[PDB]
């Protein structure tokens, strides 16, 4: 049941979902 | 973040644009081929008909 110090579990935070909204290019490449 | 300086960032963007332009040149070459060949076919038919006449 060890909790790594660099984990968010070491803090009181739990991440439930991570999503990417949009992926764009620099104006020159576009 | 380990981004390079802005001055060389311009060159990086130019390199990517160069890749895209490299693709575009070949696309335009194929366009030229597909345009030119039918005109040759038409001229061939025209001269054949002129010979018949």
């Amino acid at each position: 049941p060890v909790i790594n110090p660099n984990s968010m579990a070491a803090l009181g935070i739990e991440v439930v979902d991570v999503r990417i909204k949009q992926i764009n290019l620099p104006t020159e490449v576009s | 973040a380990a981004r390079p300086p802005e001055e060389v960032k311009a060159a990086f963007d130019d390199a990517i644009a160069a890749r895209e332009n490299e693709q575009q040149y070949i696309r335009e070459a194929e366009a030229y081929t597909n345009e030119v060949q039918p005109r040759a076919n038409g001229q061939a038919q025209r001269i054949l008909e002129e010979a018949r006449a």
